Protein backbone atom coordinates (compact mmCIF):
# COMPACT_ATOMS: atom_id res chain seq x y z
CA UNK A 1 0.00 0.00 0.00
CA UNK A 2 2.81 2.29 -1.03
CA UNK A 3 3.51 3.06 -4.66
CA UNK A 4 7.27 2.89 -4.78
CA UNK A 5 7.33 4.05 -8.37
CA UNK A 6 5.68 7.36 -7.58
CA UNK A 7 7.85 7.72 -4.49
CA UNK A 8 10.85 7.38 -6.70
CA UNK A 9 9.87 10.32 -8.85
CA UNK A 10 9.47 13.17 -6.40
CA UNK A 11 12.67 12.18 -4.68
CA UNK A 12 14.45 11.88 -7.93
CA UNK A 13 13.20 15.38 -8.76
CA UNK A 14 14.63 17.26 -5.74
CA UNK A 15 17.43 14.82 -4.98
CA UNK A 16 18.96 13.58 -8.23
CA UNK A 17 21.09 15.57 -10.61
CA UNK A 18 19.41 17.07 -13.62
CA UNK A 19 21.02 14.63 -15.99
CA UNK A 20 19.94 11.59 -13.97
CA UNK A 21 16.20 12.00 -14.33
CA UNK A 22 13.68 13.50 -16.70
CA UNK A 23 11.48 16.52 -15.97
CA UNK A 24 8.52 14.29 -15.27
CA UNK A 25 10.81 12.70 -12.71
CA UNK A 26 11.36 9.41 -14.49
CA UNK A 27 14.95 8.21 -14.62
CA UNK A 28 16.73 8.54 -17.92
CA UNK A 29 18.57 5.41 -18.98
CA UNK A 30 20.80 7.46 -21.30
CA UNK A 31 22.82 8.72 -18.33
CA UNK A 32 23.22 5.24 -16.96
CA UNK A 33 24.43 3.44 -20.03
CA UNK A 34 27.21 5.97 -20.54
CA UNK A 35 30.15 5.85 -18.18
CA UNK A 36 29.92 8.28 -15.44
CA UNK A 37 31.26 11.64 -16.13
CA UNK A 38 31.12 11.01 -19.83
CA UNK A 39 27.46 11.88 -20.35
CA UNK A 40 26.58 13.93 -23.40
CA UNK A 41 23.85 16.35 -22.44
CA UNK A 42 21.22 17.65 -24.86
CA UNK A 43 22.40 21.10 -24.09
CA UNK A 44 25.95 20.49 -25.12
CA UNK A 45 24.71 18.69 -28.20
CA UNK A 46 23.19 21.98 -29.23
CA UNK A 47 26.65 23.31 -28.63
CA UNK A 48 28.28 20.91 -31.02
CA UNK A 49 25.76 21.85 -33.69
CA UNK A 50 26.35 25.47 -32.90
CA UNK A 51 30.09 24.89 -33.09
CA UNK A 52 30.05 23.47 -36.61
CA UNK A 53 28.08 26.51 -37.75
CA UNK A 54 30.71 28.85 -36.35
CA UNK A 55 34.00 27.07 -36.90
CA UNK A 56 33.30 24.25 -39.28
CA UNK A 57 33.81 20.53 -39.28
CA UNK A 58 37.24 19.30 -38.29
CA UNK A 59 37.84 22.50 -36.42
CA UNK A 60 37.65 20.71 -33.13
CA UNK A 61 40.59 22.36 -31.47
CA UNK A 62 39.16 25.79 -32.34
CA UNK A 63 35.62 24.52 -31.74
CA UNK A 64 36.57 22.83 -28.52
CA UNK A 65 37.59 25.95 -26.63
CA UNK A 66 34.45 27.85 -27.48
CA UNK A 67 31.69 25.39 -26.72
CA UNK A 68 33.07 22.56 -24.61
CA UNK A 69 35.32 24.17 -22.09
CA UNK A 70 37.55 21.22 -21.17
CA UNK A 71 35.79 19.69 -22.58
CA UNK A 72 35.13 16.49 -24.44
CA UNK A 73 36.76 13.69 -26.32
CA UNK A 74 38.02 15.06 -29.58
CA UNK A 75 37.01 11.72 -31.04
CA UNK A 76 33.54 11.98 -29.54
CA UNK A 77 33.05 15.18 -31.45
CA UNK A 78 33.96 13.74 -34.80
CA UNK A 79 31.86 10.68 -34.09
CA UNK A 80 28.90 12.86 -33.11
CA UNK A 81 29.33 15.04 -36.18
CA UNK A 82 29.19 11.94 -38.35
CA UNK A 83 25.77 11.54 -36.78
CA UNK A 84 24.67 15.11 -37.42
CA UNK A 85 25.37 14.76 -41.12
CA UNK A 86 24.03 11.24 -41.38
CA UNK A 87 27.12 9.81 -43.03
CA UNK A 88 29.82 7.55 -41.60
CA UNK A 89 32.71 9.13 -43.49
CA UNK A 90 32.84 12.78 -42.53
CA UNK A 91 35.95 13.45 -44.58
CA UNK A 92 33.98 14.99 -47.45
CA UNK A 93 32.62 17.84 -45.30
CA UNK A 94 35.83 18.81 -43.52
CA UNK A 95 36.80 22.42 -43.00
CA UNK A 96 33.38 23.59 -44.07
CA UNK A 97 31.24 25.50 -41.64
CA UNK A 98 27.67 24.31 -41.94
CA UNK A 99 24.58 26.04 -40.63
CA UNK A 100 22.12 24.18 -38.48
CA UNK A 101 19.61 24.59 -41.26
CA UNK A 102 22.03 22.89 -43.59
CA UNK A 103 23.21 20.15 -41.28
CA UNK A 104 19.57 19.17 -41.21
CA UNK A 105 19.46 19.00 -44.99
CA UNK A 106 22.71 17.13 -45.41
CA UNK A 107 21.56 14.61 -42.89
CA UNK A 108 18.17 14.40 -44.53
CA UNK A 109 19.73 14.12 -47.96
CA UNK A 110 22.47 11.71 -47.03
CA UNK A 111 20.02 9.36 -45.40
CA UNK A 112 17.57 9.26 -48.27
CA UNK A 113 20.38 8.48 -50.65
CA UNK A 114 21.68 5.78 -48.35
CA UNK A 115 18.26 4.18 -48.10
CA UNK A 116 17.87 3.91 -51.87
CA UNK A 117 21.40 2.62 -52.31
CA UNK A 118 20.56 0.21 -49.56
CA UNK A 119 23.72 1.23 -47.78
CA UNK A 120 22.23 2.82 -44.70
CA UNK A 121 22.91 1.07 -41.42
CA UNK A 122 21.61 2.34 -38.11
CA UNK A 123 20.27 5.47 -39.79
CA UNK A 124 23.75 6.45 -40.97
CA UNK A 125 24.77 6.26 -44.63
CA UNK A 126 27.82 4.05 -45.25
CA UNK A 127 30.45 5.45 -47.54
CA UNK A 128 32.46 3.57 -50.14
CA UNK A 129 36.25 3.71 -50.16
CA UNK B 1 48.90 -2.75 -41.25
CA UNK B 2 47.20 0.39 -42.46
CA UNK B 3 44.33 -1.44 -44.09
CA UNK B 4 43.41 -3.54 -41.06
CA UNK B 5 43.61 -0.60 -38.70
CA UNK B 6 41.52 1.47 -41.05
CA UNK B 7 39.15 -1.50 -41.05
CA UNK B 8 38.64 -1.74 -37.29
CA UNK B 9 37.98 1.99 -37.01
CA UNK B 10 34.94 1.94 -39.26
CA UNK B 11 33.77 -1.33 -37.82
CA UNK B 12 34.02 0.36 -34.44
CA UNK B 13 32.26 3.65 -35.10
CA UNK B 14 29.31 1.61 -36.31
CA UNK B 15 28.65 0.14 -32.88
CA UNK B 16 28.50 3.61 -31.47
CA UNK B 17 26.15 4.66 -34.21
CA UNK B 18 24.14 1.60 -33.40
CA UNK B 19 24.12 2.02 -29.62
CA UNK B 20 23.51 5.81 -29.61
CA UNK B 21 20.59 4.87 -31.86
CA UNK B 22 18.97 2.27 -29.62
CA UNK B 23 19.33 4.65 -26.74
CA UNK B 24 17.43 7.11 -28.88
CA UNK B 25 14.84 4.38 -29.23
CA UNK B 26 14.40 3.83 -25.52
CA UNK B 27 16.91 1.11 -24.82
CA UNK B 28 16.71 0.36 -21.10
CA UNK B 29 19.31 0.94 -18.43
CA UNK B 30 20.58 -2.03 -16.49
CA UNK B 31 19.31 -0.18 -13.43
CA UNK B 32 15.89 -1.13 -12.13
CA UNK B 33 13.34 1.61 -12.68
CA UNK B 34 12.35 1.99 -9.05
CA UNK B 35 15.83 2.78 -7.73
CA UNK B 36 16.61 6.33 -6.67
CA UNK B 37 20.26 7.08 -7.38
CA UNK B 38 21.72 10.32 -6.00
CA UNK B 39 25.22 11.61 -6.68
CA UNK B 40 26.90 13.56 -3.95
CA UNK B 41 29.68 13.32 -1.48
CA UNK B 42 28.29 12.70 1.97
CA UNK B 43 30.59 15.25 3.50
CA UNK B 44 29.10 17.72 1.07
CA UNK B 45 25.62 16.28 1.49
CA UNK B 46 22.98 17.91 3.64
CA UNK B 47 20.83 15.08 4.89
CA UNK B 48 18.01 17.42 5.75
CA UNK B 49 16.94 17.47 2.13
CA UNK B 50 16.85 13.70 2.04
CA UNK B 51 14.90 13.56 5.29
CA UNK B 52 12.43 16.21 4.25
CA UNK B 53 11.65 14.43 1.03
CA UNK B 54 11.49 10.99 2.56
CA UNK B 55 9.16 12.12 5.28
CA UNK B 56 7.19 13.94 2.64
CA UNK B 57 6.65 11.07 0.24
CA UNK B 58 6.56 8.26 2.76
CA UNK B 59 5.74 9.86 6.10
CA UNK B 60 8.23 7.30 7.36
CA UNK B 61 11.90 6.64 7.93
CA UNK B 62 14.30 4.10 6.58
CA UNK B 63 13.78 0.47 7.46
CA UNK B 64 17.35 -0.41 6.59
CA UNK B 65 20.66 1.34 5.95
CA UNK B 66 23.81 -0.07 4.40
CA UNK B 67 27.41 0.93 4.28
CA UNK B 68 30.81 0.15 2.91
CA UNK B 69 32.70 3.12 4.30
CA UNK B 70 35.66 4.23 2.26
CA UNK B 71 38.13 3.91 5.07
CA UNK B 72 41.64 5.23 4.67
CA UNK B 73 35.32 1.35 -0.43
CA UNK B 74 38.78 2.92 -0.63
CA UNK B 75 37.80 6.53 -1.43
CA UNK B 76 39.82 7.57 1.62
CA UNK B 77 37.51 9.69 3.77
CA UNK B 78 38.74 10.91 7.12
CA UNK B 79 37.87 8.32 9.70
CA UNK B 80 36.16 10.97 11.83
CA UNK B 81 34.11 12.25 8.95
CA UNK B 82 32.56 8.84 8.49
CA UNK B 83 32.07 8.51 12.17
CA UNK B 84 30.63 12.00 12.48
CA UNK B 85 27.95 11.55 9.80
CA UNK B 86 24.49 12.22 11.15
CA UNK B 87 23.10 8.73 10.63
CA UNK B 88 20.90 8.94 13.72
CA UNK B 89 18.58 11.44 12.04
CA UNK B 90 18.27 9.19 9.00
CA UNK B 91 16.43 6.34 10.71
CA UNK B 92 14.42 5.96 13.92
CA UNK B 93 13.12 2.36 14.14
CA UNK B 94 15.24 -0.03 12.07
CA UNK B 95 18.27 -2.15 11.20
CA UNK B 96 21.68 -1.02 9.89
CA UNK B 97 24.28 -2.98 7.90
CA UNK B 98 27.92 -2.08 7.61
CA UNK B 99 30.83 -3.84 6.06
CA UNK B 100 33.91 -4.00 8.15
CA UNK B 101 37.26 -4.87 6.77
CA UNK B 102 39.23 -6.70 9.42
CA UNK B 103 41.22 -3.54 10.02
CA UNK B 104 38.18 -1.54 11.00
CA UNK B 105 36.11 -4.27 12.61
CA UNK B 106 36.33 -3.04 16.16
CA UNK B 107 36.16 0.62 15.19
CA UNK B 108 33.01 -0.08 13.18
CA UNK B 109 31.43 -1.67 16.27
CA UNK B 110 32.14 1.43 18.27
CA UNK B 111 30.64 3.41 15.45
CA UNK B 112 27.22 1.82 15.27
CA UNK B 113 26.95 1.87 19.03
CA UNK B 114 27.69 5.58 18.90
CA UNK B 115 24.84 6.08 16.49
CA UNK B 116 22.67 4.27 19.02
CA UNK B 117 22.55 0.80 17.56
CA UNK B 118 22.70 -2.50 19.42
CA UNK B 119 24.88 -5.10 17.79
CA UNK B 120 22.81 -8.19 17.28
CA UNK B 121 24.16 -10.14 14.32
CA UNK B 122 27.05 -10.46 11.89
CA UNK B 123 26.74 -11.74 8.33
CA UNK B 124 29.65 -13.67 7.00
CA UNK B 125 30.67 -13.67 3.33
CA UNK B 126 32.92 -16.37 1.97
CA UNK B 127 34.67 -16.30 -1.33
CA UNK B 128 34.25 -19.75 -2.81
CA UNK B 129 36.64 -20.43 -5.69
CA UNK B 130 34.08 -22.24 -7.83
CA UNK B 131 35.88 -22.60 -3.20
CA UNK B 132 38.08 -20.90 -0.62
CA UNK B 133 39.51 -17.42 -0.24
CA UNK B 134 43.15 -16.45 -0.15
CA UNK B 135 43.66 -13.29 1.88
CA UNK B 136 46.92 -11.97 3.23
CA UNK B 137 45.76 -11.89 6.82
CA UNK B 138 47.90 -10.14 9.39
CA UNK B 139 47.63 -13.05 11.83
CA UNK B 140 45.20 -15.39 10.17
CA UNK B 141 44.56 -15.43 6.47
CA UNK B 142 41.12 -14.05 5.72
CA UNK B 143 38.57 -15.98 3.72
CA UNK B 144 35.68 -13.64 4.41
CA UNK B 145 34.57 -10.17 5.20
CA UNK B 146 31.58 -9.52 7.28
CA UNK B 147 28.54 -7.28 7.63
CA UNK B 148 27.79 -5.95 11.09
CA UNK B 149 24.15 -5.43 11.89
CA UNK B 150 22.69 -3.17 14.52
CA UNK B 151 19.17 -2.32 15.57
CA UNK B 152 17.21 0.46 17.20
CA UNK B 153 13.55 0.78 18.10
CA UNK B 154 10.71 -1.68 17.66
CA UNK B 155 11.11 -4.43 15.19
CA UNK B 156 8.33 -6.30 17.01
CA UNK B 157 6.23 -4.75 14.27
CA UNK B 158 4.90 -6.84 11.44
CA UNK B 159 7.24 -5.55 8.77
CA UNK B 160 10.46 -7.16 9.91
CA UNK B 161 10.22 -10.91 9.94
CA UNK B 162 12.40 -12.69 12.43
CA UNK B 163 14.30 -15.80 11.45
CA UNK B 164 13.89 -15.06 7.75
CA UNK B 165 17.52 -15.12 6.60
CA UNK B 166 20.94 -16.60 7.30
CA UNK B 167 24.24 -15.34 8.78
CA UNK B 168 26.43 -17.00 6.14
CA UNK B 169 26.53 -16.00 2.45
CA UNK B 170 28.04 -18.02 -0.38
CA UNK B 171 28.64 -16.00 -3.59
CA UNK B 172 31.53 -15.34 -6.03
CA UNK B 173 33.27 -11.95 -6.06
CA UNK B 174 31.67 -10.58 -9.20
CA UNK B 175 32.81 -7.24 -10.51
CA UNK B 176 35.22 -6.90 -7.66
CA UNK B 177 34.87 -5.09 -5.49
CA UNK B 178 31.26 -6.10 -5.46
CA UNK B 179 29.17 -7.25 -2.54
CA UNK B 180 27.10 -10.42 -2.98
CA UNK B 181 23.75 -9.96 -4.66
CA UNK B 182 22.07 -12.15 -2.10
CA UNK B 183 22.34 -9.49 0.59
CA UNK B 184 19.46 -7.67 -1.01
CA UNK B 185 17.51 -10.89 -0.96
CA UNK B 186 18.39 -11.39 2.66
CA UNK B 187 17.18 -7.86 3.22
CA UNK B 188 13.92 -8.92 1.63
CA UNK B 189 13.45 -11.59 4.25
CA UNK B 190 14.09 -9.03 6.98
CA UNK B 191 12.07 -6.39 5.31
CA UNK B 192 9.63 -6.98 2.56
CA UNK B 193 8.76 -3.92 0.53
CA UNK B 194 10.45 -1.58 2.99
CA UNK B 195 12.05 1.78 2.38
CA UNK B 196 15.77 1.19 2.25
CA UNK B 197 18.81 3.44 2.03
CA UNK B 198 22.40 2.79 1.10
CA UNK B 199 25.45 4.95 1.49
CA UNK B 200 28.71 5.02 -0.45
CA UNK B 201 26.92 3.21 -3.25
CA UNK B 202 28.33 1.88 -6.48
CA UNK B 203 26.45 2.08 -9.76
CA UNK B 204 26.25 -1.68 -10.05
CA UNK B 205 24.43 -2.30 -6.79
CA UNK B 206 21.31 -0.14 -7.30
CA UNK B 207 17.99 -1.90 -6.72
CA UNK B 208 14.29 -1.07 -6.72
CA UNK B 209 12.88 0.73 -3.71
CA UNK B 210 16.40 1.53 -2.65
CA UNK B 211 17.65 5.03 -2.27
CA UNK B 212 21.33 5.22 -3.08
CA UNK B 213 24.02 7.83 -2.50
CA UNK B 214 27.55 7.67 -3.84
CA UNK B 215 29.80 10.07 -5.68
CA UNK B 216 30.20 7.69 -8.57
CA UNK B 217 26.50 7.68 -9.37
Amino acid sequence: PLDFTQYAKNMRKDLSNQDICLEDGALNHSYFLTKKGQYWTPLNQKALQRGIELFGVGNWKEINYDEFSGKANIVELELRTCMILGINDITEYYGKKISEEEQEEIKKSNIAKGKKENKLKDNIYQKLQ
Amino acid sequence: LLQDIEKRILHYKQLFFKEQNEIANGKRSMVPDNSIPICSDVTKLNFQALIDAQMRHAGKMFDVIMMDPPWQAYDSLSDEKIQNMPIQSLQQDGFIFVWAINAKYRVTIKMIENWGYKLVDEITWVKKTVKIAKGHGFYLQHAKESCLIGVKGDVDNGRFKKNIASDVIFSERRGQSQKPEEIYQYINQLCPNGNYLEIFARRNNLHDNWVSIGNEL
